[PDB]
C-alpha cells in the first residue's frame, strides 16, 4: 500500500519506536534504556531531537516526549562506503519518563535464525507515483531472510554484520524514513532499518544491521558513558 | 535541462540507505534521498540535477 504493505498500528504496540528530528523525520530508532536509543550510522547527524510516544508525528497528541540528544556514538569501524556497522548510540539528555506509549525494547542474547518471523516498524510511506515519505506509523511482519538467499540477491554486499528480510516477491517491506528502526523478533531486537534496492520490489528484501553481532559493543559503550 | 547541482552518489552498494533526506529535482519530482535521485538516474538517457534541497 502506501504503508509499504504493512499495516498501521500505534505507539502501545511498538513503545520502543522512536522519531529522530532535525526539523523534519528523518530517521527512526529504538529505545534500549530510559537514556539510551539505538539507530543506524547513517542517521547520523548534529542536533537530533528524539521523540518518544509518538503515534501521529504530524500531530502533538499532549502525550509525547520531545528529548534532545545530548550524545551520538557512531560505530567505530562504521564504513559510508558499504554500509558496514551501520549501528550508532544516542544518549538523550534526560531520561525519558516509561509508560505504555514509551519503554524499552530487550537485546538479544542470540541471534536469530532464518524463518524467524519479526515486527518491523517505521513512518516510512510511499505515495503513488512512488515517492517516499514520513507520515503514518506503520507495522510489517516479516521473516528472517537465509543468507544463501541474502547474498544471492544482492551478491558481493552482504557482510557478516547484516541480515535480509522480507518477501522474495516483494510488495511488502521498510522504506525511505525507516532507516535505522526496530527489527523484533520474539521480544527482542534483533535488526536495525538499514538499506535496500529499492522497496517492496521482487526479489530485492530489506537489508538490516545484525545486533546480535554489536550486544557486548553497545553494552559496554552506555556503561563507559 | 535547467540545473545547478548535481547528485554527489558514491555508494558502494547496489541499494540505498532508508533515510528521508528529500531533494528537489528540476524534473519538479521529490526524491527520499539523493542515493535515490542516482539509481533513478541511472536507467536514464538524461540526468536529473537538483533545484533545491528539501521536498518541491
Ligand atoms: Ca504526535
Amino acid at each position: 500500500d502506501k504503508i509499504v504493505g504493512g499495516y498501521t498500528c500505534g505507539a502501545n504496540t511498538v513503545p520502543y519506536q522512536v522519531s529522530l528530528n532535525s526539523g523534519y523525520h528523518f530517521c527512526g530508532g529504538s529505545l534500549i534504556n530510559s537514556q539510551w536509543v539505538v539507530s543506524a550510522a547513517h542517521c547520523y547527524k548534529s542536533g537530533i531531537q528524539v521523540r518518544l510516544g509518538e503515534d501521529n508525528i504530524n500531530v502533538v497528541e499532549g502525550n509525547e516526549q520531545f528529548i534532545s540528544a545530548s550524545k551520538s556514538i557512531v560505530h567505530p569501524s562504521y564504513n559510508s562506503n558499504t554500509l558496514n556497522n551501520d549501528i550508532m548510540l544516542i544518549k538523550l539528555k534526560s531520561a525519558a519518563s516509561l509508560n505504555s506509549r514509551v519503554a524499552s525494547i530487550s537485546l538479544p542474547t542470540s541471534c536469530a535464525s532464518a524463518g524467524t518471523q519479526c515486527l518491523i516498524s517505521g513512518w516510512g510511506n510511499t505515495k503513488s507515483s512512488g515517492t517516499s515519505y514520513p507520515d503514518v506509523l506503520k507495522c510489517l511482519k516479516a521473516p528472517i531472510l537465509s543468507d544463501s538467499s541474502c547474498k544471492s540477491a544482492y551478491p558481493g554486499q552482504i557482510t557478516s554484520n547484516m541480515f535480509c528480510a522480507g518477501y522474495l516477491e516483494g510488495g511488502k517491506d521498510s522504506c525511505q524514513g525507516d532507516s535505522g528502526g526496530p527489527v523484533v523478533c520474539s521480544g527482542k531486537l534483533q535488526g536495525i532499518v538499514s538499506w535496500g534496492s529499492g522497496c517492496a520490489q521482487k526479489n530485492k528484501p530489506g537489508v538490516y544491521t545484525k545486533v546480535c553481532n554489536y550486544v557486548s559493543w553497545i553494552k559496554q559503550t552506555i556503561a563507559s558513558n | 535541462t535547467s540545473p545547478q547541482r548535481e547528485a554527489t552518489c558514491t555508494s558502494e552498494v547496489s541499494g540505498c540507505p532508508k533515510i528521508y533526506n528529500p531533494v528537489c529535482g528540476t524534473d519538479g519530482i521529490t526524491y527520499s534521498n539523493e542515493c535515490v535521485l542516482c539509481s533513478e538516474n541511472k536507467k536514464r538517457q538524461t540526468p536529473v540535477l537538483i533545484q533545491k534541497s528539501g521536498p518541491c
